[PDB]
């Protein structure tokens, strides 16, 4: 089903079982580097391999989580391919520990054997300006579109901002629960038949 | 304006739109003045001994030549792997690692692990393509790779710079590195014992020690390197006044 989903939630203890399987996911998590963190066992420990057979993990990092987040990966399954570079500007187009950081990274990685992606459209650099706290920009899910056209999609510990076509949005400071589509719909009353 | 679907459009990488790409410090005359001469030496490291290149060193910068950069020997992160690093690092020492776009950025982090550092800055060196708005992809790439990163590591116990470098792509088969890094390098004030591993005869610098197969002179020795460094020079950040 199409339009916008979200399930307003505590990722660590929902069954993502009933979600069934995603072209793509992708994940801005809370890395333990307070508000509402995971602990590197409890990211560790997520139920990410359930959520695809074969497809692509979009997982952004910052700090040492680009250390923990290529532990995650790998013990997820899955292989880092590319990593995306969000080079950070201003309105001007100017880009806003040892160095001052311009810059946020997203690794990029691939499990089983995708069928009928889109491969090299984009290229591996963004340049948006930076916007709310731990907003990613929209422009990714231009490019995951383009690169899996049509195909069903989850974002984990995305915002009501985030939501979008094709999209199941998993988060906390969601609005309550809202699934469209018929199979999940069923699934999700079988395993909270009371919410 | 989504500068990702430009790119998809009209060829032009998003980086081709950054500008700017008031006050001054200008130290750089400090670093400058207490900088040793150039020193360089034509060795295979595949065949050398690291442990001759002597005293230890607060700064090394590694720059294997890396397969994926042709598209007189490609260096596998194997080979890499199995240098002897952290025999020549001093106990609190920095390294600089070129890793590439691929599989080096794993294993770059090994490496660094490997030989006693922790990551503590990741340099991107992003390549704008102003000049001719898509190579051979990888087989594994899901997007068109238009960076390379350099790993800052740590062992042991102001900013000027940002961790971005932004030129023009060279041409095909031109595998030199934005002389940039060396300007972050020399700006953080670490150590005058600097090491260039896989430099050239174009990458020979004041303040570095080059090494290198395809260097065609050397004037390397190593108690006239030592010298350099000998009381009452010791310890000092190369961004201080002579003494
Ligand atoms: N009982 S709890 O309040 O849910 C709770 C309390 C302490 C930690 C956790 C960690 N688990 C999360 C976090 C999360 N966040 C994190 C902050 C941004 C927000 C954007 O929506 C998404 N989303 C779903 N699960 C949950």
């Amino acid at each position: 089903l199409f339009p916008p989903q979200w399930i307003c939630c505590d990722i660590r203890y929902l069954d993502v079982s009933i979600l069934g399987k995603f072209a793509v996911v992708m994940a801005d998590p809370p890395w333990d580097i307070p508000y509402g963190t995971l602990t590197d066992d409890e990211m560790r420990r997520l139920n990410i391999p359930v959520l695809q057979d074969d497809g692509f993990l979009f997982l952004w990092v910052t700090g040492r989580a680009m250390e923990l987040g290529r532990e995650c990966l790998n013990l997820w399954g899955y292989e880092r391919v590319d990593e995306i570079i969000w080079v950070k500007t201003n309105q001007l187009q100017r880009i806003i520990h040892w160095l001052n950081h311009g810059k946020e990274h997203c690794l990029v990685g691939v499990k089983g054997n995708p069928q009928g992606f889109n491969q090299g459209l984009d290229c591996d650099v963004i340049v948006a300006e930076v916007r709310s706290t731990s907003h990613k920009p929209d422009e990714i899910y231009g490019m995951i579109e383009r690169l899996s056209p049509g195909t069903r999609k989850i974002e984990l510990f995305g915002r009501p901002h985030n939501v979008q076509p094709n999209w199941i949005t998993l988060g906390n400071q969601l609005d309550g629960i809202h699934l469209l589509d018929p199979d999940v719909v069923a699934r999700f009353k079988q395993r909270y038949p009371d919410g | 304006n989504d500068y990702c679907q430009h790119f998809v459009d009209t060829g032009h990488r998003p980086q081709n739109f950054i500008r700017d790409v008031e006050l001054i410090r200008l130290k750089d005359e400090l670093i400058a003045k207490s900088n040793t001469p150039p020193m360089y030496l034509q060795a295979d490291i595949e065949a050398f001994d690291i442990r001759e290149l002597t005293p230890k060193f607060d700064v090394i910068l590694l720059e294997p030549p890396l397969e994926e950069y042709y598209r007189e020997k490609c260096w596998t992160w194997d080979d890499i792997m199995k240098l002897e690093i952290d025999e020549i690092a001093a106990p609190r020492s920095f390294i600089f690692l070129w890793c590439g776009s691929g599989e080096g950025l794993d294993l770059g982090r090994v490496c660094l692990r490997k030989w006693g550092y922790r990551r503590c800055e990741d340099i991107c060196w992003i390549k704008t393509n102003k000049n001719n708005p898509t190579k051979t992809l990888d087989p594994k790439a899901v997007f068109q790779r238009t960076k390379e990163h350099c790993l800052m590591g740590i062992k042991g116990t102001a900013n000027v710079d940002i961790d971005l470098i932004i030129t023009e792509e060279p041409e095909i088969g031109n595998i030199e590195k934005p002389v940039e890094i060396f300007h972050i390098i020399e700006h953080f004030c670490l150590g005058r014992r600097r090491l260039h591993l896989f430099g050239r005869d174009s990458t020979i610098r004041p303040g570095w020690l080059t090494v290198g197969p395809t260097l065609t002179n050397s004037n390397y020795n190593a108690e006239t390197y030592a010298s350099y460094f000998s009381a009452p020079n010791s310890y000092l950040t190369g961004c201080t006044e002579e003494i």
